[PDB]
């Protein structure tokens, strides 16, 4: 199989100004016959892979000019001289001289902006869904940048593991911010055996980690 | 059939 | 335009077979080869094979091989693509792909919309809603969207006036083999005493429809 290199892996662009992606291979592309058999194409998230350049430099229809590809035989750039958050997304390099098709590692594009700390907000479980058997505890983190947060869970002071699940939303068009949700799972027995819950955020944007907690019963 | 699309012109 | 065109998405459970299909306008169908890729989540697109229509003849890669079957039909323009032996690591989006050159003349490759395939042995199941109450500037509130099967689920506020500061996150699928899902809004903290937030959560699959107040406890 033809070995693919790309490079970097994540790249955030300030608005207007350009972003370069650079992908190599094992062996070269350049067929005898003069084709360079490399492909970028762009993958947002919930449809198709976009084919932006073809055949090393050829621009797909439908694609904007700002939108260029070059390279040698075995050295390829993809070049942006505008982004925006129209061009967010994951991009990939890949080869089509062999099969197997092999494929970049991606470069996850996205919009850069100032620093913004989260607004950290906490939830108990309903009451609705205690008298089922399960409480969930919720700890959302709110329009944040850059992407990398983390969040703890604590019980009775005590540091929680492998009982939580999170998720985090694409970046938002307008703002250019994230957000997480967390949550806590537990049994209606072992939510009601303790008191003090508390979500520790930790994120660049904050001095030092903010706490938000509650106390079953209030 | 190995051959791959780029070899069909030769 | 160039187009190919899959079939839906698929539920299977561990060990059934899936076939997708891929059907084709635009081009002589005869002329270029059909190459199947597909993408699991978290994890980088992956070459399954490709099949010549007009000879039939069909290569795969050597992890797929002994349990990928493609095949055509030339009267129906369409591509067949038969996976055996599924198992949760064959969850992905799976793409038919029209190949680059067609003997002349070297061109684009042009992609399928894609067919989502989830291996899980899960029945299907409505959500139970319960809410993110408020707390006593800005505050947030919200619906948690619990045990449902299978995506997805749509959410919306105020049966769709409220829009400005919603965050609907992606689902998490929870180790009883059910997604769950949050669905928050921020609102100024002035309004909580006078202002309704409902959520209105949708389930198709189910035939659910909730509508859950959201209010203060």
């Amino acid at each position: 199989d033809v070995v693919m290199t790309q490079s970097p892996l994540s790249l955030p662009v300030t608005p207007g100004e350009p972003a370069s992606i650079s992908c190599r291979s094992s062996q070269s592309l350049l067929h005898r016959s003069g084709h360079k058999y490399l492909h970028w194409y762009l993958q947002r998230p919930g449809q198709s892979p976009q084919v932006l350049i073809y055949l090393g430099s050829n621009r797909a229809s439908g694609v904007p000019d700002r939108f260029s590809g070059s390279g040698s035989g075995t050295d390829f750039t993809l070049k942006i001289s505008r982004v925006e958050a129209e061009d967010v997304g994951l991009y990939y390099c890949m080869q089509t001289l062999q099969t197997p098709w092999t494929f970049g590692q991606g470069t996850k594009v996205e919009i850069k902006r100032t620093v913004a700390a989260p607004s950290v907000f906490i939830f108990p479980p309903s009451d609705e869904q205690l008298k089922s058997g399960t409480a969930s505890v919720v700890c959302l983190l709110n329009n944040f940048y850059p992407r990398e947060a983390k969040v703890q869970w604590k019980v009775d002071n005590a540091l929680q593991s492998g009982n939580s699940q999170e998720s985090v939303t694409e970046q938002d068009s307008k703002d250019s911010t994230y957000s997480l949700s967390s949550t806590l799972t537990l049994s209606k027995a072992d939510y009601e055996k303790h008191k003090v819950y508390a979500c520790e955020v930790t994120h660049q944007g904050l001095s030092s980690p903010v706490t938000k907690s509650f106390n079953r019963g209030e | 059939d190995m051959v791959d699309s780029p070899q069909l012109a030769t | 335009q160039v187009q190919l065109v899959q079939s839906g998405a698929e539920v299977k459970k561990p060990g059934a077979p899936v076939k997708v299909s891929c059907e084709t306008s635009g081009y002589r169908f005869s002329d270029y080869n059909v190459h199947w890729v597909r993408q699991a989540p978290g994890q980088g697109p992956e070459w399954i094979g490709r099949i010549s229509p007009n000879s039939g003849g069909t290569k795969y890669a050597q992890k797929f091989q002994g349990r990928v079957t493609m095949t055509r039909d030339m009267s129906m323009n369409t591509a067949y693509m038969e996976l055996s032996g599924l198992r949760s690591d064959d969850t992905a989006v799976y793409y038919c792909v029209r190949g680059h050159c067609d003997g002349t003349t070297c061109s684009r490759a042009y992609w399928g919309q894609g067919t989502l395939v989830t291996v899980s042995s899960a029945s299907t199941k409505g959500p139970s809603v319960f809410p993110l109450a408020p707390s006593s500037g800005t505050a947030a509130l919200g619906c948690l969207v619990k045990d449902y099967f299978p995506e997805p689920v749509t959410v919306s506020w105020n049966s769709g006036a409220l829009t400005s500061g919603v965050h609907t996150f992606p689902a998490v699928l929870q180790s009883s083999g059910l997604y769950s899902l949050s669905s928050v809004v921020t609102v100024p903290s002035s309004s909580l005493g006078t202002q309704t937030y409902i959520c209105n959560v949708n389930h198709k699959p189910s035939n659910t429809k909730v509508d859950k107040r959201v209010e203060p406890k």
